[PDB]
């Protein structure tokens, strides 16, 4: 139970996290994370009917 | 020999238990031989 | 076994047993050798049995281990987990049985009583053995794992 | 059975004696302390579940008693074991209304003690179970009749010792 | 009394005492101090209540105390007053009971097998023992005087 | 009723009524008065008693409002709060009968079942129904709150 | 069974009412006749044996009912007749005291039709020592109660016919 | 055997409790009694043949048990009866002096029942016997004492029948 | 105690204890073991230091222990010198507190009115409580004698 | 309030004892340990500050409580949050000193699960902030003052769970 | 408040009845003995303080309630006791002057029940001391008042209990 509970992420809500004493790891992009109005390319054409 | 017991507490018989009656009477109830001062500032209770 | 309940039926009704008995005592036999690798595999994963299903349950009701949880804490889990050993051995016994009379006395009457007055909330207990069959099954060939699963189903069915 | 006021009957009875000043005390004294037995009664019935969780939190599991090899192993003989202490708290209460333990002997120690023997029901363990329960009833119906209720579990408990 | 009637229903169907067998209790109690004084008057008048009652029941039948009767002579009507005498007990225990449990195992169950043994006869006894409600009655307020009362037609109704 | 509990134990016997039991009822006549005012009072604040019981439960109790709890959303929690209006309603029910009666077979007998088919944590609903006694019971003096208060532990002690 | 009272709590717990005007207006009216529906099953219990010996010889015996050829010939029959009268006396004092003939119907007359016919029983006849036990009890309980007691009396025998 | 004093040693020593305040109490209520027990035990042993001989006056001789068929028929019977006599009101004696009925069980009661039924000894009537050496006891042991003596008469009686 | 008082005023300022106040508890402290043993010389003469102020309060202030006196009597001098008992006792116990928090609750704050309402003359009663220094005083060293006195001028003190 | 002197005079008084040999035994325990009582207050007053600063950062703050949502969310009630810690710390400090767990009764935990209940306040988290700040008092006061500066922090945290 | 008079005015004013013959024989049976009223305040506004004295003397001191444990233990506190013994016989003096119990509703019984109960203040011994004060006072203002003054000192006595 050590690993469950601690060695795993586990289930609160979602989500998690980035804080004291801290921190973790996935990388990131700074031109990489989408922009939220977000999407698509012929969203535009197929969007109207 | 199996062991026998005992059925009738000892206390609930009647020349003992007659004498712890009178055995409560006494220190409660009352003073003694000691100067009355000393008695008259004595409390009964001890704990409530 | 597949004996004491053929058996117990012949003694109460005084009679030797019939073809019908005689048939599955001979069918279960033969399948001695298969139910005793079933139980092997499954006795020699038995820590990471438990692992797993223990992740899977905490995944799905991460509220038992949550402040008002029965598993809340780590000896509260620790616990949990050992339960969930319990009844997997209880699973081994009835698949070598080849019926539950073991796994009924020893786990599933009087687990209602048990349970209610620890507060453990039964349903969720039932979790942990569906959580348990699904790592178990992993490890055995399609023919065995639904033989195990038929044993794995009834304490499902039991706490209910 | 007999209860307080029916033992002063019998005990007279088989003197003969009309009721007396002497036996009229000894009615008066147990009808004086009756609505308060009352009380008691219906604070152990309504958390009867949670007193025997209490009592066997404190005295009983958590132990080699649940464990392989224990008396309380399987869930069968758990059940058993907490069934038995309902029947305890739940006579206890009988005899603390009645006023009288005569019921505790009748219905509940007469052959226990070697029936616990013959099944290795473990009797030291027992009587913990009878005083923890004992301990949370005490904390549970106040002042008022804390002393009379833990006497009957005191006579269970002396009855298998 | 209403204690041992009651919890004797309790304990038959294996629970805890109702609302409502708690609530007599309640008010049964609560009638305690009452039911005592009614006792002790009686108790404090026994032998005039006995006495008084034999000269009532004599005059209504007589013949009993004649060469023929079954009290006839000083120690045959010793033994008449006697069990006058026991009966008035009887019905003080019943009073402070408020139930005839102790009347009834005391004094009733076999009653009438004793005294056809005795050849006793009975039924003038009912009238013997309707005498002392009478006595009794007249050393008791209105309403204690009825209280008292219904354990008398108890007893005149149980030798019946 | 009061009423209802005396003669069904009159019939099985098969004899009338007693004279000391014409006591209990006239005790719940009196009581009666008082024990529709203390149902009417309960009436008129209910919506305040079932609100504020609420509030106290799910503090109290916070798993039941939370993803995997039986009341966990806006409609379950509706239906929560209306299964606590059902009760209260019961409880003025008991209050002015002077007997617990058709609570009984209108919320209790049967409850086991239907909570556990809906997976209601039954010993949260006995909370709540302490929050409730919590409630009501400041707003009645001293001896009427006392009164609603056996009903409250009643209906605390039958969801055990 | 139920009562007024009882009457009342299940005709609104079916509409989930908490009780209202009317409802206590009802209780009210059934409240404030309890002290004399009391004394009146007090005259009633205590003359029981009285009424069915006056109500038998008003409207059963010397007559060809006790005749042979009658159903209330021989002791067996006379005794399960007068066995009958002291059942109807009793129930209708619990459905005045309760003030709802419920009790009535479900365990008294549920079948007792036909029970009768089966039998051979005399409808009529039986009829007959209902309404003159209720004669009897409205001379003897007074204005105070006659017209309460009567009505489960007459709930009784057009339960038969 | 034990007495009062050993009785409460050893209900602690199985505890392994030094004596605490209810224990000092129960030896009190004892040792304030003592010296009237004394007494008591000089005036039973120094009128021991007078009080079997009233007692069998009383209860036994003078009868079908004395006449040939009878159990106390024969010298040689006669005098195995009261010397049975005489083991009771001694033993009795010590039970009284030792304030404990444990002596009366280990050295008089244990096997005697079925030893009588074996011989054919009439229990009831030594029953009697017993009962009117009480009787003659009393008498003579005055106020202080009748109540400590009779009770270890009555234990020997209750404990035959 | 010096706590009591050195406390109380760090909380009604809602601060920590100062520099000074620490210091003071740690001297108070240090003189723990011989502040005991100041105590324990006045308890083994409990009796005779009272007994010996008794009489020099009488020379000193007779009339009352006469026809018309407060203390006139064996009866009223026993209260006399049992209250004389008293105080010495409290000063004891301020003594080994070091301040007089316990004596002034016990036996100051109301002693007005009490005594006003007996109308014992509490001006006597102060030259009796300065006898008992001078008894006590007598069987103490200088400097603990000086420490037990201040104790002793501070009962006369508020006395008055 | 009372303190470690005044309990010992208050537990007397109500029994009437002059202070004996036990009493005076207690009070020397006290005064034996106060240099070191006021050495820790003194350095629990000046470091204050930084131990709520360390404590919330160990145990509050970097989290959902902090987050919207979150009891500790807006400077309104994170204010209100640290306001709440610094009484619980200089409290502690006068239990410390007085060497009495009454004045946390008194004037911090009455009423106050029941506020925290009414108001949302998270307890559970509130008590991580009072035995965080123990950790760092423990370390900051030293050998000497360690576990009885804890035991008030352990008195708090008990009284809100 | 309100006194015999204005108890008058008030019910009808709420009528608005001008006063009729009823009335006006009610105000007369007030006014008739109003002079009997004023001699027994001034024996009781004299005697005051030997009242009390007398009153606690026959029922509160010499007692475990002055003693150690007592709830009239410390100056203080027996200061507070006869502070309100002076309260009681003040207000009774209003009461019966008044010939209304109104004034002791408002002013004295209102809360104090439960104001006891907070405090812990013997209630039993209370109205003793009531009683003790109303029987001091019959004796001082003889034939003429006595039944009067009485009434308002039992007033008070059952709004405690
Ligand atoms: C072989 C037959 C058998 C079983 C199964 C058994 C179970 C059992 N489970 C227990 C506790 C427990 N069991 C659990 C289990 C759980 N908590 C949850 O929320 C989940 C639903 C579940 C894990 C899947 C927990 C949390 C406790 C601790 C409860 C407490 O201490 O109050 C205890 C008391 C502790 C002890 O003394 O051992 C027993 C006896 N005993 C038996 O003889
Ligand atoms: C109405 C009065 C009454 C009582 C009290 C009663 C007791 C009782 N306890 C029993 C067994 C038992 N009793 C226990 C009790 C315990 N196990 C433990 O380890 C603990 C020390 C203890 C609980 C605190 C157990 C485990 C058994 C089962 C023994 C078996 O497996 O056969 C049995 C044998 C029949 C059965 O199993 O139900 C009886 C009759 N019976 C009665 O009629
Ligand atoms: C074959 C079975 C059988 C019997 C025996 C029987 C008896 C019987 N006896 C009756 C009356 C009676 N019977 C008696 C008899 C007696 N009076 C005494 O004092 C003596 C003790 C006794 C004569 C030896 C009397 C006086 C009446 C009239 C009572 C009345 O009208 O109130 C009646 C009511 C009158 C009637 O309608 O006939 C019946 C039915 N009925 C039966 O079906
Ligand atoms: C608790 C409610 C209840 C009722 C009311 C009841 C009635 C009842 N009446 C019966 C018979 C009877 N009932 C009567 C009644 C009468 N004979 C006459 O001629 C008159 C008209 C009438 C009396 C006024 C008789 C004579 C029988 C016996 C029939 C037979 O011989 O089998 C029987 C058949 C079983 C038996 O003989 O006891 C029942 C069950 N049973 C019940 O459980
Ligand atoms: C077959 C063997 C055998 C014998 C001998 C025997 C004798 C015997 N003699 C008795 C009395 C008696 N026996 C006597 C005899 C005598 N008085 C004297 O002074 C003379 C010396 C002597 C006549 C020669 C007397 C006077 C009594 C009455 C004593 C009493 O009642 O206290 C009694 C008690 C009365 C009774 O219940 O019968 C018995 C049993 N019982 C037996 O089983
Ligand atoms: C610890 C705080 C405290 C004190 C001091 C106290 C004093 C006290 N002194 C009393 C009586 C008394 N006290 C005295 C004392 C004296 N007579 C004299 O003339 C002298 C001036 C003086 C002795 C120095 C006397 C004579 C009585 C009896 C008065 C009476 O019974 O009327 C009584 C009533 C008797 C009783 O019930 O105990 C109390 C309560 N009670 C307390 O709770
Ligand atoms: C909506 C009302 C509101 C505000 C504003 C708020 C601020 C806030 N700022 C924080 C930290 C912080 N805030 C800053 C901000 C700064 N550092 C600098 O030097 C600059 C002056 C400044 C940026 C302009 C830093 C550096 C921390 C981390 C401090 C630490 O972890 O010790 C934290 C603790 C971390 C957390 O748990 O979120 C809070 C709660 N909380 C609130 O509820
Ligand atoms: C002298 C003794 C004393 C104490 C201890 C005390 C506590 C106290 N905390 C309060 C609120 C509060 N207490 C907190 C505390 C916290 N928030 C969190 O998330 C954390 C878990 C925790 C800090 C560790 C918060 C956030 C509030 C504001 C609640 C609101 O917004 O109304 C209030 C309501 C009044 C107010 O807002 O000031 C009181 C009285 N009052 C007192 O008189």
């Amino acid at each position: 139970a050590r690993e469950l509970t601690v060695t795993p992420v586990s289930a609160r809500r979602t989500t998690s996290p980035t804080a004291p004493t801290a921190p973790a790891m996935p990388l990131a992009g700074y031109y990489s994370r989408p922009a939220p109005r977000a999407t698509a390319d012929g969203d535009a054409q197929t969007k109207l009917g | 020999f199996k062991p026998i017991r005992s059925k009738m507490d000892i206390a609930s018989m009647p020349l003992v238990q007659a004498a712890l009656k009178e055995q409560q009477a006494t220190k409660t109830a009352l003073d003694m031989s000691r100067p009355m001062f000393l008695e008259l500032g004595r409390s009964f209770k001890g704990a409530d | 076994s597949v004996l004491t309940k053929a058996i117990v039926n012949a003694d109460a009704e005084a009679r030797y047993l019939s073809p019908g008995e005689l048939d599955r005592i001979k069918s279960f036999v033969a399948s001695g050798e298969r139910r005793l690798r079933i139980a092997q595999t499954l006795t020699e994963a038995r820590e990471r049995i438990v692992k797993q299903a223990g992740d899977q349950l905490f995944q799905i009701r991460p509220d038992v281990v949550s402040p008002g949880g029965n598993a809340y804490g780590e000896k509260m889990t620790a616990l949990c987990l050992r339960d969930l050993d319990y009844y997997l051995r209880l699973v081994t016994y009835g698949i070598v049985a080849g019926d539950v009379t073991p796994i009924e006395e020893i786990g599933i009457i009087g687990v209602k009583e048990m349970y209610n007055s620890l507060q453990t909330p039964i349903p969720a207990v039932a979790e942990g053995v569906r959580a348990m069959k699904n790592v178990a099954t992993s490890l055995l060939s399609g023919d065995d794992a639904a033989e195990a699963g038929f044993y794995f189903d009834y304490l499902v069915g039991a706490m209910q | 059975m007999q209860d307080a006021i029916t033992a002063v009957i019998n005990n007279y009875d088989v003197q003969g004696k009309y009721l007396d000043g002497a036996a009229l005390d000894k009615l008066k004294a147990y009808f004086t302390t009756g609505a308060v037995r009352v009380r008691a009664a219906a604070v152990i019935s309504s958390n009867a579940t949670t007193i025997i969780k209490e009592a066997a939190a404190k005295a009983l599991i958590y132990s080699d008693l649940t464990r392989p090899g224990g008396n309380m192993y399987t869930t069968r003989r758990y059940a058993a074991c907490i069934r038995d202490m309902d029947y305890f708290l739940r006579y206890a209460t009988y005899a603390m209304l009645a006023g009288d333990p005569s019921i505790l002997d009748e219905r509940v120690l007469n052959g226990l003690k070697e029936t616990y023997n013959s099944l290795g029901v473990p009797i030291a363990a027992t009587v913990g179970g009878i005083q923890a329960m004992k301990e949370v009833v005490g904390g549970l119906v106040g002042p008022d009749a804390a002393k009379e209720a833990s006497i009957y579990f005191d006579y269970l408990s002396s009855g298998l010792s």
